[PDB]
């Protein structure tokens, strides 16, 4: 009868806002804007964010109070021949915690290296720099920034792995990172929601405090206006094009994780009866508005770095981990009080990631609970022995070439694998399940039935809005590359088992579900099209 | 299970006037459940404001609604004669679903007395063993009236059916129905029979009566 | 334009069953939960069970639990009640009212079957003419309709020709017998100068009876 429910109503939003805020909100939306015209971009940004994107978040959400269990079971619970969806999520987020957790203990990395009266990655002149060192960013590639080689060739030494085969030494200045993040992450999920409820107060609220004094400390330098310039100047000519369009629909969709199975877990400790339309619509908000707050706080600064520093804002405006743990703490270098705006940083950039992983993690805890109870008393051991499986592979990103395995994971693993997912989460929770029977579970919760608008979103623009993101990833694609370097074939055929391991699970556990019962074939898709609900 | 109790039970209101009434809660309700239902007589139950501070279709700007938490209220500003009906809240906030035990609105009127009338026993009704005579208390105001059944003189409290209609839509007034039922050996054991009534208006009693052998 | 139609319902005897029905007719009946309401003689209203607009989702009152049975038909578009185990304290004017959304109410409603549960046998009524014992410028006369059951009866002046000066009283229960009166006033020119007659009838006994009004 009894299952754990929140204590308070905040944690569970704070929750949901910590595992959607992080670093992609900071080193991807502004960028994006800068480099799709700006205050324009915000258009398609924000119809894709309307028909596609809120949709999904709120469908997962819902789901997630409704049937009140972790992703395996409630897809089992929804359409059994589809229960293949629930291992498909829960084995993407195992892969993605294999890599998504180095950017955290980079940010520690960093922060460990941050107390100085000079910081280490100012001048040209230590030891791991080579003779083509630069003060700062340029355009020209064997020619680097103080801070990108401080980056490349000390924190990473990446310059003595000469690809994927050969990974090198193991840093155990980088696993002890490794490990720090991931005891703060066990300490924080191994009693389960009553901690994990709380501490999210301080991670998901902390990095506002930090863009806070960051965006006032960024205003009020010299050529903040120049970055602000950059970032939101208005081009409609972009408009026109799909690139833009594709752009905003991929980042409204990765930005907000729905059918992650993050969300269906959070959810499925809810009191039935709340309403969880309210906590869409404001966890979603509170997302976007994020990023466009820290894309202030990133050009403000990348404009003083174009007015003062003398540098092209084409070469210091940047998206991913180069933006944060190079050319933003280049700036920071130069002005005074540097080493309080890098402690800072650093820490932001941390408990920007910790929100998003106890997430992922929580996502396969409950689902893995709630289908074996074997291991749902034994939950404290069990994610010991999640974050040690973790912590182990996860030395293989803590070697010199450990950027060139952490690069494969990111490419591969929950990239098209996440989108094919949600693709039949779409499809079964409208064609198979059907949206007058869902419509029918939210007014039993919240009290009224979702409006005309989400169950045409549901139905008809979901699916072409996931198809219409995949078929631009499958057009656009190319072998994996990373700087100078590309991966062999044989690489990218471990990463496409890789993607397709998870994938594969949606027609496995359908043939195989299809055959373990008895009956006609048409006979038996109605058992397995059959709601848990329905039979009581 | 979440009672709602309202007051007034009943209330008079002359036209014009502003007339508020309360419905109160035995536990929370969310604002956003309560509900205000109006039922004319001998009609079924209209839906009048929903969520409290919200008129439904048709309802006209002089009906308003508050309230929160425990506490909630109907006011009519400007009350008119299509006004008068019964008005039920309902809270739709949890499971089982109650409705508030109602307030029936009236109007105001001048006091106006009755117009009473005898009916002795038909023959149909006097071929079989019964004798019922009956009495009409006509468009008078307010609503309360008493009725006395005398026999030759002496009261008789025993075997009467009093009916009363509900508030005229046209001129505003109440009537009564008093029916004094016997068996007929008794009809023919008296010769005399009384019928008054006692209201506001007179002082002394409207008196009417009949004489048997007549 | 949307209309709601109770059926069924009656007589019954205590411990009978009965099921009642709601023809939804002038909007998509499938897409709106619905719910009956009942309101006693003694005229409170009682919500009863609310079904969803799939059936997937059903509520009850503790007072019928488990004695009623609520039910859908989204093809035919019928509200159902079906009740057993009938008490007496079950007597009332049964409702089916509409609504999807529990923050906006029941918006529509029928007109209401009228469902009596008693041991008490049906029993046609007997008409008595009123006239006075023995101006102006009115005169009044009554139609007296005494020991029926169960109700209703209809009662009107001349096939209901005369809507004015006419109060017809609601009937009155008295030991499982209904009582029930109507006066009539017209000016003393009017009467008898015409034959003025009281039709009453009671469908439940079948009984259907003119009484002309004539001076003793
Ligand atoms: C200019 C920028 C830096 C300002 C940052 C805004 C901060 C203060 C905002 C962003 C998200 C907001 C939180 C969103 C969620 C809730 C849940 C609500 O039940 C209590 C308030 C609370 C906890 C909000 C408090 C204020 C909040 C933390
Ligand atoms: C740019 C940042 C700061 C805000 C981005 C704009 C977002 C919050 C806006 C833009 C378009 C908006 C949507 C427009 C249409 C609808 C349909 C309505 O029935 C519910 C609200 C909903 C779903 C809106 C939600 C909020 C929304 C998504
Ligand atoms: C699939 C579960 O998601 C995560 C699993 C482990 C670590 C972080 C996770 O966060 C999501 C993510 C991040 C990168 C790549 C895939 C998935 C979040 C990151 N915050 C927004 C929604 O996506
Ligand atoms: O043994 C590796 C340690 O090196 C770093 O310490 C640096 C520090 O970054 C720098 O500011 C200082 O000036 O020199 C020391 C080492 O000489 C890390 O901070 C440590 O975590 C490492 O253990
Ligand atoms: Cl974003
Ligand atoms: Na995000
Ligand atoms: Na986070």
């Amino acid at each position: 009868d009894e299952r754990e429910t929140w204590s308070g109503k905040v944690d569970f939003l704070l929750s949901v806002i910590g595992f959607a805020v992080d670093l992609a909100n900071v080193w991807r939306f502004p960028y994006l804007c800068y480099k799709n015209g700006g205050g324009a971009f915000l258009v398609p940004y924000g119809i894709m964010l309307a028909v596609g994107g809120i949709p999904l978040f709120y469908m997962e959400l819902a789901l997630g109070q409704h049937n009140r269990k972790g992703a395996i079971t409630c897809w089992g619970r929804l359409v059994p021949l589809f229960k293949g969806i629930g291992y498909a999520v829960v084995l993407i987020a195992f892969y993605v915690d294999f890599y998504y957790n180095v950017i955290i203990a980079w940010s520690l990395r960093f922060f460990f290296a941050s107390f100085t009266n000079s910081l280490p990655w100012t001048s040209c002149n230590n030891i791991w720099n080579t003779p083509n060192c630069r003060p700062f960013e340029g355009h020209v590639e064997g020619f680097q920034s103080a801070a990108s080689e401080y980056f490349n060739r000390y924190i990473l030494e990446l310059n003595r792995s000469e690809g994927i085969h050969d990974l090198g030494a193991i840093k155990w200045d980088m696993a002890l990172c490794l490990l720090i993040v991931y005891l703060i992450c066990y300490f924080s999920l191994w009693k389960g929601i009553s901690t994990s409820g709380k501490v999210v107060w301080f991670t998901a609220l902390f990095p506002y405090a930090v863009l806070l004094i960051l965006l006032i400390r960024g205003l009020t330098l010299p050529g903040s206006f120049l970055g602000i310039q950059y970032y939101l100047t208005p081009n409609f000519s972009a408009i026109y094009k799909a690139e833009v369009w594709v752009d905003a629909a991929t980042q409204v969709f990765f930005s907000l994780g729905p059918g992650f199975g993050v969300l269906l877990a959070y959810a499925s400790y809810n009191k039935y009866h709340n309403n969880v339309y309210k906590d869409a619509l404001l966890t979603s908000f509170i997302n976007s508005a994020t990023s466009f707050i820290a894309g202030f706080v990133i050009f403000s600064v990348l404009g003083y770095m174009a007015h003062t520093l003398g540098v092209r804002i084409e070469d210091v405006a940047t998206e991913g981990p180069g933006l944060v743990f190079v050319v933003y703490p280049a700036a920071i270098a130069t002005m005074p009080a540097s080493t309080f705006w890098a402690l800072i940083f650093f820490m932001m950039l941390a408990t920007l990631g910790l929100d998003s992983s106890f997430g992922g993690s929580e996502a396969i805890i409950t689902a893995l609970s709630d289908e074996f109870p074997k291991i749902k008393r034994n939950r404290e051991l069990f994610v010991a022995g999640l974050f040690s499986l973790y912590f182990v592979v996860g030395l293989a990103s803590c070697t010199q070439g450990g950027f060139y395995f952490f690069h494969l994971l990111d490419r591969y693993a929950a990239g098209y694998s996440i989108l094919v997912a949600v693709f039949f989460e779409a499809i079964a929770v409208s064609w198979i399940y059907g949206t007058n029977r869902f419509s029918e579970d939210i007014r039993d919760m919240i009290g009224f039935p979702p409006g005309r608008y989400w169950q045409v979103c549901w139905r008809f623009v979901a699916p072409i809005f996931l198809l219409f993101i995949t078929v631009y990833g499958l057009i656009g694609y190319e072998p994996l590359t990373y700087a100078d370097y590309v991966y062999p074939s044989w690489a990218n055929a471990l990463g496409w088992c890789i993607a397709g391991s998870s994938v594969v699970m949606i027609p496995a556990v359908a043939i195989f579900k299809l055959l373990s019962t008895p009956g006609s074939l048409r006979q038996r898709f109605t058992i397995l099209t059959t709601p848990w609900r329905d039979q009581q | 299970e979440n009672v709602l109790t309202q007051s007034p039970a009943i209330m008079s209101t002359s036209p014009g006037e502003k007339v508020t009434m309360t419905c109160r809660a035995s536990s929370s309700v969310g604002s956003s459940y309560l509900h205000w239902y109006q039922q004319k007589s001998g009609a079924s139950p209209k839906l009048w404001i929903y969520s409290t501070s919200n008129l439904a279709s048709g309802v006209p700007a002089r009906f308003s609604g508050s309230g929160s938490g425990t506490s909630y209220s109907l006011t009519i500003s400007s009350v008119e004669a299509e006004d008068a009906a019964t008005y039920y809240c309902q809270q739709f906030s949890g499971y089982p679903l109650t409705f508030g035990s109602g307030t029936k609105l009236e109007m105001k009127r001048a006091d106006a007395a009755p117009t009473v009338s005898i009916f002795p026993p038909s023959s149909e009704q006097l071929t079989s063993g019964g004798a019922s005579v009956v009495c009409f208390l006509n468009n008078f105001y307010p609503k309360d009236i008493n009725v006395k059944w005398k026999i030759d003189g002496s009261e008789r409290q025993n075997g009467v059916l009093n009916s009363w209609t509900d508030q005229d839509s046209k001129d505003s007034t109440y009537s009564m129905s008093s029916t004094l039922t016997l068996t007929k050996d008794e009809y023919e054991r008296h010769n005399s029979y009384t019928c008054e009534a006692t209201h506001k208006t007179s002082t002394s009693p409207i008196v009417k009566s009949f004489n048997r052998n007549e | 334009e949307v209309q709601l139609v109770e059926s069924g319902g009656g007589l019954v005897k205590p411990g009978g069953s009965l099921k009642l029905s709601c023809a939804a007719s002038g909007f998509t009946f499938s897409s709106y939960a619905m719910s009956w309401v009942r309101q006693s003689p003694e005229k409170r209203l009682e919500w009863v069970a609310e079904i969803s607009s799939g059936g997937r989702y059903i509520y009850y009152s503790d007072t019928v639990t488990g004695r009623f049975t609520i039910s859908r038909d989204n093809a035919r578009n019928i509200l159902h009640l079906e009740m057993s185990s009938l008490r007496s304290e079950d007597t009332a004017m049964y409702y089916c009212a509409r609504g999807e959304v529990r923050q906006r109410g029941f918006d529509y409603w029928g007109q209401g079957t009228t469902l009596t549960v008693s041991s008490a046998k049906t029993t046609a009524p007997s008409v008595y003419p009123l006239a006075p014992v023995c101006t102006g410028s009115s005169v009044t006369l009554g139609c007296l309709v005494k020991g029926y059951f169960p109700e209703p009866v209809t009662l009107t002046w001349n096939s209901g020709s005369l809507s004015s000066g006419v109060h017809t009283f609601p009937a009155v229960l008295q030991s499982d017998l209904y009582t029930l009166s109507s006066s009539v006033t017209v000016t003393s020119s009017t009467w008898p100068s015409q034959s003025i007659t009281c039709n009453v009838a009671h469908p439940a006994s079948s009984t259907k009876v003119d009484k002309k009004i004539e001076p003793r």
